[PDB]
RNA sequence: AAUAAAUAAGUUUAAUACCUUUUGCAGCAUGGACCAGCGAUUAAAUGCCGGUAAUUAGCAAAGUUAAACUAACGAAAAAUA
RNA sequence: UAAGUCAGACGCAAAGCUACAAGGUUUCGCGUCAAAAGGAAAAAAGUCCGCCAGCGAGGCUAAGGUACAUAAA
RNA sequence: CCUAUGCAGCUUUAGGGCAGGUUAUUAUUCAAUAAACUACCUUUUUUCUGGGACGGACGCUCUUAUUAAAGAAACAAGAGUGAGCAAUGGUUUUUACUAAUUAUAAAAAAGAAAAGCUUAACUGCAAUACAAACAAUUAAAGCAGGGGCAUUGUCGGCAAUAAUGCAUUGAAGAAAUA
RNA sequence: CGUUCUUCAACCAACGGAAUAAAGCUACGCUAGGGAUAACAGGCUUAUUCGCUCACAGAGUUUUAUCGACGAGCGCGGUUGGCACCUC
């Protein structure tokens, strides 16, 4: 008699000149209107995300069978392409973290303290429980 | 709430049942105390109207106007207000015929502090 | 847990540190003979009768059902 | 609390895991027990038990046990009996020459060790040791406890 | 991410698995682990009722770790409120501390430039020597070296203080590590009533055999202290720090070379080293030489006698990177931004005595710096001239003088500004 | 953006740019605007200046003892406490209350607008100088109760707040300026015996 | 809705009660004939968040209960010698 | 504020449904009412002007008016 | 007449029970058990809706009008779906090819078909974002291990937009305790 | 006997699903509420109904005597409807 579908919200997210990090998603399509350009990915559903440091830049392209092609590009901070501009963005990484925290406050918490460990594997951290609660290097050989 | 000394104070000249009877005496008192609110208001609009009426039965006397008149005290640089107006053409009709003369013809004689310079 | 469930669960007293309790008999040189219970498995099943069920689980109180007789 | 219906409290997994038992102990650092040592409050000269630590202050109140943990740096040598204890406290004891010992205690035991004049001053005999303890606990303990501890020269 | 609002980083594996534990000790972790000046300070603000001294003394050693991330700049205004209300609760708890949290809160606010009440630091130095120093024996290396340290540096010289703590610590020198020993030494030189007591020789003659073990930096503290303290070289340590330093002369810092290669030239030990010691001055330049090092490297090239050299014009470059810290221009290079150079640390005013220092140093250099068009020593003289200009008011009849001579001597004296 | 939930796109942007100024220096050093920019002024043209007026009123004595008043033919209007007024000797007027002066005092109101008699008139443009009019000070009282109410029907809001308002009292003693016009000359002592303690 | 603001005392102008309930009530929507007296978020235990103090708390009377605290990276070198 | 609210109404301007009807109904942009006294149009919740701490027989204006009722050519 | 945390009486091949009689089986010299028949006891019998009943509908996708940012309702309108594929997945080579889907201007260094080898339709983690009351739902650089095809690139299922179900209870494989 | 990991299944399609399961009658009816909601009357609307004007085609056959239409506009509030504004 009535209904409708969940909304998806298909368009762009930024414009020219706005600055991005890396995982950061551009646009949303259901189809491949927008092709990645430089400095980007691109999911099995046509998200674009950036994966470097910079600012979003739009082009168009003409091809050889006359069609139009659309590209997103993301342009380093000044206009470095050097290989070494790898080691700067991931400087920039942490210092981003870090300036979130302090506007945030103390009372915002961003880890866990509980009154247990959680348990290790494959060196990692893990969520999931172990069959057995032990403290940690309470107990000797034999 | 009005106390019942209080209000028997403000209805001591009321008729019937609203002079000593607490609950029609009470309505009656809140209701007057809201009709002198608005009276005091309009007393102030109804006063300068009767002071315009009589101010221009005295101008058209003579053969001039209110607006006229108006017009008139404000490029002599003349600052008497309507209330006092009012009172000059009744009981002052020369002094008020004097002032219409000066506006209308400007033919008043300057006084100096130095009489001869 | 979200920020207003949270603050009422605090509220009302929940200061739960662990999963489950800690079993006293466990503890060495502790052990009561007397006091001994096998291991039961806590049961998951909240109690949602609206006539003798949690009042935070049901709206309002239900009047109690008739005895056989 | 009453939300309105959808009950959303109840959409969530149980977890029925226990913890461990050692979490009834008292947790005592070597940070701490050192400080009460250069205040002057405990006696680095002989051999401390959980007796002393008692009476200094250290442990509050004693139902089953202490457990000693934490990493400290130590110039001398210090010779305690604890109930249990990590890898961490152990190697910072011992690095300084100490000696670190897990003493195994029952509930009668523990009683004797903490408050001896509670059955001295009722002319009743002190309570006895234990013999052994169970094999489950094998790499919990190193020796059996005296109810009457013997003190050494540190 | 999931598990937290949006904008909210997530957690890092790292400081996680420090608070997630079955052991207590919560509040101190949570001031182990801040991150800023105001951080710190919701901590203890939240906390107030729990606050012990452990924790006062943890909190004013963090105060050193703050600073550092902090560098390039003085001292910033909540670092100062910090520490003015730290100061109180020491008061509160002057009689409860040890030997070893007093050690740390003279560390910490030493590290600040905060200059500690002369009544409350009486009461912490009683604490210390009270009873004759016996309870400085249960403390360990890094505690004593703290004391010797933090209390110099707030300039506490009152003699018995001194005496008591020099006599309990003797019998310990030979047992101590070597930057622990360098410490006591940096100490002694310092203190002139200890320069020809037994206890500076008896320092001495337990560093002999520990020299290998100095780092970099205390041994070129050492090397400078036993120059001035045993100028005979009767304990030997100058002849053996001096062979180190051959052997070992490319294998240390920048800074820890200049310091040390100044104190041989003073010495008057100069041998044809000065080919080996111009190359490493030239490879790194625009860093590890900050104003204070920069005049070493000076005075110690001109006393050896080096002179300008065609391949290598190492007066020339001093003389730009002195303009440049001067000036305090930035770069904003890839390569100068990871390299942490000292230049793009930002402006820092410097006192208008080492303006004088190194403007006579560069006149007894010999090299011209106005008739010609590129001289070496153009640049740094421009940008005195632009610094000098907005300092007018510290200059006086004694410094324009000096100046003036060090203008005539290099050959500018037509009173025109410099052509760079 | 159907969500009703406050965006944080601007933290979001806000955390970005701090990061990349945090970290790396500018190229610019200057700003042209910020360079030359002159001096705070108070504004772009000359002040108007303001117009003169005569004083309000001022003390010149006090009142010995009982008096008598009789009429006299002239009149005039004065401008006092807001509101202008038509006096001749021997009127009072009520006007606001008026501080720093008692009672038994004789004051000077110089803001005279009007003066007139049966054989002449002098008008103001807007005050006429060289005029004046005395009055005594008579009373500082607290006016008749005036009850204030407020309410609205059916919304459980009232309001009471009675009040007193304070006036000033004055008699006028005498008009200078204008001649009174042939025969009307009062040739008999009209006013008190007052004792002058303000010369300037 | 029986009053108000004024007045030369002749009069003139302004002005559809209150409560409850409603998108909206002079309401042809609800309740009250009037007066006096009586008539409705109180007490205990526990938990959370502010304010004001003590500077651990209770017993006992040199010894015991309750609470609280208890390792995080030992990182500074400011010597015009 | 771990509070109240989750019955809304109309004007101008659009679209769906109805009959390019309804003081109809469903969305949407602005405003007013609700919770807003005062002035103009006859009385005047939603239109036009404009937001009331109190008193006063001072003055200038808005919308709207300027042969009588009714202030002003 | 409609609306309730509604009440009561009555009816039955609506659910459950055996507590009188009858009936069946068994046992001792008025007894015990019950998927039967009669009697009795107790419980249940949605909401939306141009008033209610009758009829119809309830999850999830695509498209139309409210213009060319997103979002936006009615018992408004026009169409799909509660799957399939051991290859129709992964990856290399060749070229007289450039389609089709419920619907659709996707796509040329891309696809389809043909030929060969394969199981990444993995194990343990994850910065940062889209969306969003919450629960859940969506995209994803990167790190370690073992692999596939190439020979230094890609693979954590399928052009994309639907093919789904919380917790509880029950069951299976393995491992750790007691 | 209990715990963890790897996984699946049933009723939940009224598809945020739980009091394990589970149909009706009342005109013999009862209580608590609403004009938040219907039946009679009023109100708004005028599709429909009715009337008039234009239109003069077509029947009558010189006549618009009389009858009378496609189509368009306007009016009425008396027919059949729509809405739920007043009173439970
Ligand atoms: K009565
Ligand atoms: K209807
Ligand atoms: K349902
Ligand atoms: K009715
Ligand atoms: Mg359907
Ligand atoms: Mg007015
Ligand atoms: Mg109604
Ligand atoms: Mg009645
Ligand atoms: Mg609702
Ligand atoms: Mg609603
Ligand atoms: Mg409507
Ligand atoms: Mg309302
Ligand atoms: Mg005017
Ligand atoms: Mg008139
Ligand atoms: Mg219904
Ligand atoms: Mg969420
Ligand atoms: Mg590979
Ligand atoms: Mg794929
Ligand atoms: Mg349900
Ligand atoms: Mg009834
Ligand atoms: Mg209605
Ligand atoms: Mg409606």
């Amino acid at each position: 008699q009535g209904g409708k579908s969940h909304a998806k919200n298909w368009g762009p997210k930024f414009g020219d000149g706005e600055i991005v990090f890396p995982g950061m998603i551009i646009m949303r399509q259901k189809q491949g209107i927008y092709s990645p350009g430089y400095n980007v990915g691109r999911g099995r559903d046509y998200t674009i995300f950036a994966k470097t440091v910079g600012y979003v830049e739009y082009s168009k392209l003409k091809t050889e069978r006359g069609k139009t092609r659309r590209y997103i590009h993301v342009v380093p901070i000044n206009d470095d392409w050097s290989p070494e501009y790898q080691k700067l963005a991931d400087e920039l990484v942490v210092r981003r973290a870090e300036v979130k925290r302090q506007i945030l406050g103390h009372h915002v918490h961003t880890e866990p303290a509980f009154h247990f460990s959680l348990p290790q594997r494959n060196g990692n951290m893990s969520w999931l429980l172990n069959s057995v609660h032990k403290f940690p290097g309470t107990t000797t050989l034999a | 709430t009005f106390s019942r000394e209080q209000v028997f104070t403000f209805a001591k000249n009321f008729t019937g049942r609203a002079r000593n009877v607490y609950k029609v005496a009470l309505r009656r008192v809140e209701r007057g105390l809201q009709h002198s609110y608005v009276g005091r208001k309009e007393k102030k609009r109804t006063i300068r109207s009767l002071w315009i009426q009589r101010i221009n039965a005295g101008c058209r006397e003579h053969g001039f106007a209110y607006s006229a008149l108006i017009n008139g005290l404000n490029q002599e640089n003349i600052q008497l207000n309507r209330k006092v107006l009012s009172e000059l053409a009744m009981h002052e009709p020369d002094s008020f015929k004097a002032v219409l003369d000066q506006v209308r013809f400007m033919k008043g004689q300057e006084i100096y502090a130095n009489v001869e310079p | 847990l979200h920020k207003a469930y949270a603050k009422k669960l605090l509220k009302l007293g929940f200061k739960r540190r662990f999963w489950t309790d800690p079993d006293p008999q466990m503890v060495p040189g502790f052990f009561d003979p007397s006091k001994y219970k096998p291991r039961e498995r806590l049961n998951g099943k909240p109690n949602l009768r609206p006539d003798i069920g949690c009042p935070a689980l049901r709206q309002s109180q239900r009047p109690l059902k008739k005895l056989p007789r | 609390l009453y939300d309105g219906g959808q009950l959303g409290l109840v959409k969530f997994p149980v977890t029925r895991q226990i913890p461990s038992y050692e979490v009834l102990y008292n947790q005592l650092g070597v940070s701490k027990l050192v400080e009460f040592i250069q205040l002057g409050l405990l006696d680095h000269t002989k051999t401390i038990t959980m007796k002393e630590l008692l009476n200094a202050g250290c442990v509050s109140s004693l139902k089953y046990g202490v457990l000693l943990y934490g990493n400290v740096s130590l110039s001398f040598p210090i010779n305690i009996e604890v109930t249990a204890c990590d890898d961490r406290a152990r190697r910072s004891i011992e690095a300084a020459g100490g000696k670190v010992t897990r003493v195994y205690y029952t509930k009668d035991g523990l009683e004797g060790l903490l408050f001896p004049k509670r059955f001295t001053d009722k002319n009743l005999p002190l309570p006895r040791p234990a013999v052994a303890w169970h094999p489950k606990f094998d790499g919990k303990f190193d020796a059996v406890g005296q109810i009457p501890p013997v003190y050494e020269a540190v | 991410g999931t598990i937290f609002n949006t904008g909210v980083p997530g957690p890092r594996p790292e400081v996680a698995q420090k608070l997630s534990t079955e052991y207590q000790g919560h509040i101190l972790r949570m001031i182990s682990l801040a991150e800023s000046a105001s951080e710190l300070d919701e901590v203890l603000w939240s906390s107030k009722k729990h606050l012990r001294p452990v924790h006062i003394a943890r909190s004013c050693l963090k105060l050193e770790y703050l600073r550092t991330k902090e560098k390039g700049r003085e001292v910033s205004e909540p670092i100062k409120n910090l520490a003015s209300e730290l100061e109180n609760y020491v008061e509160l708890y002057s009689t409860k501390f040890t030997i070893g949290q007093v050690s740390q809160l003279v560390r910490g606010l030493s590290s600040i430039r905060r200059n500690i009440q002369p009544d409350l630091l009486l009461k912490l130095a009683a604490v210390v020597v009270a009873d004759d120093g016996r309870q400085v024996q249960l403390a360990n290396e890094m505690d004593c070296r703290d004391l010797f340290f933090g209390f110099f540096s707030q300039g506490f010289d009152n003699e018995l203080f001194w005496k008591r703590l020099s006599e309990s610590v003797l019998p310990r020198l030979p047992y101590f590590n070597a930057d622990v020993v360098s410490t006591v030494l940096r100490v002694v030189s310092g203190l002139r009533f200890l320069h020809n007591t037994e206890f500076a020789h008896a320092t001495m003659t337990a560093l002999v055999p520990k020299v290998g073990d100095l780092s970099p930096a205390r041994l070129a503290d050492a090397f400078f202290s036993a120059s001035l303290l045993d100028p005979t070289d009767v304990s030997g340590l100058n002849a053996k720090l001096e062979e180190r330093f051959l052997r070992e002369f490319t294998s240390f810092p920048i800074k820890d070379t200049v310091t040390m290669f100044q104190t041989v030239t003073v010495r008057r030990h100069s041998t044809p080293e000065l080919a080996a010691q111009v190359a490493p001055l030239v490879a790194a330049q625009a860093h590890q030489l900050p104003v204070r090092h920069l005049r070493r490297a000076l005075e110690g090239m001109v006393t050896a006698g080096w002179k300008d050299t065609a391949e290598i014009p190492l007066y020339a470059i001093l003389a730009k990177q002195a303009a440049r810290l001067v000036l305090g221009k930035q770069s904003a290079a890839t390569s100068a931004i990871l390299g942490k150079h000292v230049d793009n640390q930002g402006y820092q005013r410097t006192p208008v005595q080492l303006l004088r220092q190194l403007a006579r140093i560069f006149a007894n250099t010999g090299l011209k710096a106005g008739p010609g068009a590129n001289q070496p020593l153009a640049p740094y003289f421009a940008a005195l001239q632009r610094e000098l200009e907005g300092r007018l008011a510290e200059l006086d009849e004694q410094v324009t003088d000096d100046f003036a001579e060090s203008f005539k001597k290099v050959g500018i004296a037509e009173g025109a500004r410099v052509q760079i | 953006v159907r969500t009703k939930l406050p965006s944080k796109r601007p933290f979001l942007q806000t955390a970005s740019h701090l990061a990349v100024n945090s970290l790396v220096p500018s190229v610019r050093t200057n700003r042209w605007a910020d360079l030359i920019k002159g001096p705070a002024v108070r504004s772009c043209i000359p002040e108007i200046p303001e117009v003169p007026k005569p004083s309000e009123y001022t003390t010149i004595g006090t009142i010995e003892g009982p008096y008598t008043l009789n009429l006299e033919r002239v009149f005039g209007v004065v401008e006092l406490a807001g509101s202008q007024y038509k006096v001749t000797p021997d009127d009072v007027i009520f006007t606001n209350l008026l501080h720093g002066i008692e009672v038994n005092e004789v004051v000077m109101l110089e803001r005279v607008m009007l003066l007139g008699s049966r054989s002449n008139t002098i008008i103001g443009r807007p005050y006429i100088p060289g005029a004046c009019v005395l009055a005594a000070v008579e009373e500082h009282f607290l006016d008749g109760t005036v009850h204030v109410f407020k309410r609205k029907k059916r919304k459980r809001y009232r309001r009471y707040k009675p009040t007193r308002p304070m006036m000033t009292t004055l008699r006028i003693l005498k008009v200078l300026g204008i001649d009174p016009a042939p025969g009307d000359e009062l040739g008999i002592p009209s006013g008190p015996v007052i004792k002058i303690t303000n010369t300037e």
